[PDB]
RNA sequence: AGAGUUAAAUUAUAACUAAGCUGUAAAAAGCCCUAGUUAAAAUAAAAUAACCCACGAAAGUGACUCUAAUAAUCCUGACACACGAUAGCUAGGACCCAAACUGGGAUUAGAUACCCCACUAUGCCUAGCCCUAAACCCAAAUAGUUACAUAACAAAACUA
């Protein structure tokens, strides 16, 4: 007959889950743009998630998407499309030291 | 080759200095592996060679990532000792 | 962050097949390696092959 | 070998209300016409499930 | 939308372009499809130089059709887009807009794996 | 509501009739499918060049 | 003062001149950096060649020219050859991954020659040929 | 008399819920040149460095604000039964118990 | 499993330019119908993503597109049935590059090897065979338990 005994209810203070960047967006072969930010700009390549931080899915998507862009004439492969250089930069490596 | 040319891998020099150009250079291309697969493809390497380089790396990398975690962790009591001939 | 160790070596619960073989255990050890002494070059060459152009040519 | 017809108004949209009504074209989206291979088979099935069974 | 046409033109005049996608979107509704819209994305440069049919293009225009049709037909178009000297390259796609996006409810943290060997004090 | 949904969709397909006008019309009317985001989850648009 | 890493794409309006010409008007120092020696060529921007110079032109022999200072010797030798058809300034192209490499740039600026951009266009198969088997089997 | 139950429940320690960002009271019981052993009440001291701001105001029996992060500073490590523990607490020095 | 496609290389092949190029711990032999740059089909192979861990019964599968498609209201089960890496066999087609064999060059007391160059069967496609692997995650399948309890080592111990 204790009325100060804890009760079994779930965590209230338990944070919300961090989020992809890309959290719930459509990720489309067609717009070069969004792409082309995950690309190494002087070479090409793909960067991975310890670079890029998303959810595997959006990291898969990214890729397959990069894919097809590049091979269906949306996109160059062996650098990112000058035009796109000055856009905002969300990867973590930094070359220039 | 069916690619513009000069736009890619591609640095230029700063008030002359060659040295410091070809350095940027060479961290970007190893940035990217560039320089590693360069150097791996100069001969064949048979899938298990390579599939065992792999699973090995990896290991390592875990190890090392670990360790240079429990290392950050540890760095606060790198500290001089308060208690010292206690 | 570390890469994902779940499912990734061969255990007797694991449903599917080992992706990391390692070749010793994965456990940290409680003390770390020492540093690698850099490799040595030859130094100087460049002034010394400016020299040689210099002696060959006079 | 039977014959599931090409105008045969895929499974899910045959029992929604004033569907002949819809002009042709609407009618033709929903026809095995432009379906897939799955949803002749959905049809192959609800049709032999109902020439077969007692209780479907 | 059921599939989209990846168009990359030839790039050239007006008459002649919109000949091109005239005789393009009939051959498309010969095969028996149904043309939802029809969009221009301009012409740029290309990414990298095409060679097709015995020419070397440097720049295109782009465009999107879509559609629907027979999942039989799409193998057809194909062969006739191939053929055609004023398209630079053709590809049909499932279209993005018949996916629809699931929820990435968030990263749930992966934590360290345990037991992974035994209680052996070396 | 997906049959009524393509019932209205249905008005503004491309026949026969609309070809030579959808397309014309088309030609002069250039759209992008590009975007950008920032390091947020924010999106950015083009369109304000 | 603001400077970009990354060069001057062709269709910009973007003013950087080098005796007065653009960017793609300069001409190109092609160097071949292989594990047993460096071929270095100067080149037109029309593609029409000036200068070559090798570590086999310039009198080292089997193991020789592979080395380092190989390199440098036939960079001097060509910025030379090359100055002499008055080329001022070069955007260096370093084909391969090789002893040669540094030293040959280096050679160009040595030979009193001036190196604006430096590029690598190395083969990078994407899977292409299978390359020869391993040694010390 | 008060059940334990009773007590917790009502506890300053209870009433804060997580440790995570807040602002609490403690107090320097030791200190080693630049670091301050602080007593902020809860289990373990946390250490913070003496700031340049009135360095010569820090002294043992002083109170100071500080921003919580963590209780205890603790985590497993690869190929571990257990947690490893620095047997700390981790805390932002703020000012020093404005009043 | 089908059908279609090709970004990076690479090469036939020309056009300039250079006398050398290639090759090693070091050389020789080879090639100068060679080399560098600028053009380029076919063939073959599929950087980065992948610090991911999915699909398939296993073998296997990670360039792009589309079509078809991943048994069982789910216990075990053959010598029956259907598959089965690499190599190999038969027939036709392909051949960039790799390469058992073989022939040259070094090495060595010898060197029928390791190293260098050249070239073949073969790797590829179609159709049919062959039915083996350290086909091993050396851990049977299906349900469970974390109780009793350390031969050693390894991937902790066990029930039906
Ligand atoms: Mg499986
Ligand atoms: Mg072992
Ligand atoms: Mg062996
Ligand atoms: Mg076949
Ligand atoms: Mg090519
Ligand atoms: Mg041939
Ligand atoms: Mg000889
Ligand atoms: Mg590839
Ligand atoms: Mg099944
Ligand atoms: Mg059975
Ligand atoms: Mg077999
Ligand atoms: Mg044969
Ligand atoms: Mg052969
Ligand atoms: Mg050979
Ligand atoms: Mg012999
Ligand atoms: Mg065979
Ligand atoms: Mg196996
Ligand atoms: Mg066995
Ligand atoms: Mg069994
Ligand atoms: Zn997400």
């Amino acid at each position: 007959s204790n009325e100060d005994l804890p009760v079994p209810m779930e965590n209230p203070y338990k944070e919300p889950l961090k989020k992809c960047i890309l959290c719930e967006k459509h990720v489309d072969y067609k717009n070069v743009q969004l792409l082309s930010q995950f690309i190494s700009p002087f070479t090409g390549c793909i960067y991975g998630r310890h670079i890029t931080g998303l959810c595997g899915k959006k990291q898969k998507e990214i890729t397959k998407a990069i894919k097809r862009a590049q091979i269906l004439g949306f996109m160059p492969v062996t650098y990112k499309d000058p035009a796109y250089l000055k856009d905002p930069k969300v990867c973590n490596i930094k070359y220039r030291e | 080759a069916n690619h513009l040319k000069f736009i890619a891998r591609t640095v230029m020099v700063q008030e002359g200095n060659v040295e410091g150009a070809y350095r940027t250079l060479n961290r970007i291309l190893t940035m990217d592996g560039l320089i590693e697969d360069i150097k791996r493809r100069r001969y064949y390497e048979k899938p298990c060679r390579r599939r065992q380089r792999e699973s090995y790396e990896t290991c390592r990398r875990i190890y090392n990532m670990e360790m240079a975690r429990k290392i950050n962790f540890l760095m606060r009591k790198n500290r001089a000792d308060p208690w010292q001939g206690c | 962050a570390t890469p994902s160790l779940r499912g990734r070596l061969a255990r007797l619960g694991n449903p599917r097949r080992p992706i990391l073989k390692p070749n010793k255990p994965l456990i940290l050890a409680n003390h770390v390696g020492e540093r690698r002494r850099e490799k040595g070059e030859a130094t100087c060459i460049t002034e010394m092959s400016v020299m040689m152009a210099c002696w060959k040519q006079n | 070998q039977d014959d599931p017809p090409p105008s045969m108004l895929l499974l899910d949209y045959q029992n929604v209300p004033g569907i002949h009504k819809v002009d042709d074209v609407v009618k033709r989206l929903l026809s095995l016409e432009m379906a897939n291979q799955k949803e002749k088979l959905k049809i192959k099935k609800m049709q032999l499930m109902n020439k077969v069974l007692e209780n479907p | 939308p059921r599939y989209e046409l990846a168009l990359i033109l030839k790039a050239m005049q007006r008459p002649e372009t919109a000949a091109a996608l005239k005789r393009t979107l009939e051959a498309l509704m010969d095969r028996g499809a149904v043309v939802r819209n029809l969009e221009n994305l301009g012409e740029r440069m290309l990414p990298y130089k095409i060679s097709a049919h015995n020419q070397r293009h440097s720049r295109g225009g782009y465009f999107l059709v879509d559609f629907y049709a027979p999942a039989t037909t799409v193998e057809s178009m194909m062969e006739h887009l191939s053929r055609d000297i004023d398209v630079i390259r053709p590809n049909i796609v499932k279209h993005p807009l018949t996916q629809e996006v699931k929820e990435c409810e968030g990263i749930v943290p992966v934590p360290l794996e345990e037991k992974l060997y035994s209680t052996k004090k070396r | 509501q997906e049959v009524l949904q393509l019932q209205e969709e249905a008005k503004t397909f491309i026949t026969r009739e609309n070809l030579e006008a959808r397309v014309e019309e088309a030609l002069d009317s250039p759209k992008s499918y590009n975007w950008a985001i920032t390091r947020e989850g924010l999106v950015v648009r083009p369109q304000q060049k | 003062s603001s400077f970009s890493i990354y060069p001057p794409i062709p269709g910009q309006e973007n003013s950087l001149r080098w005796a007065g010409k653009k960017f793609e008007e300069i001409p190109i120092a092609h160097i071949k950096a292989s594990y047993n020696n460096t071929q270095i060529q100067v080149v037109s921007a029309a593609h029409q060649p000036l200068a070559h110079a090798s570590c086999g032109t310039e009198g080292f022999r089997n193991a020789k020219k592979g080395t380092g200072i190989a390199a440098q010797t036939a960079g001097i030798a060509a910025a030379a050859k090359a100055t002499g058809k008055g080329v001022t300034h070069v955007r260096v192209v370093v084909k391969g991954l090789g002893p040669g490499r540094l030293s040959a740039i280096k050679g160009l600026t040595m030979g009193g020659l001036e190196v604006i951009s430096i590029t690598d266009n190395t083969p990078i198969p994407h899977n292409g040929c299978r390359p020869r088997k391993a040694r010390r089997l | 008399v008060e059940s334990f139950a009773s007590m917790l429940r009502h506890s300053p320690l209870t009433q804060m819920g997580p440790a995570k960002n807040k602002l609490v009271i403690g107090q320097i019981f030791h200190i080693v040149e630049d670091d301050l052993y602080i007593d902020f009440g809860g289990k373990f001291h946390c250490v913070c460095k003496r700031p340049e701001v009135d360095g010569e105001k820090y002294q043992k029996g002083t109170r100071v604000r500080l921003r919580l992060l963590d209780l205890e500073l603790t985590s497993r490590f690869l190929g571990a039964t257990t947690d490893t523990t620095i047997l700390e607490a981790d805390a932002v020095l703020l000012g020093l118990q404005e009043s």
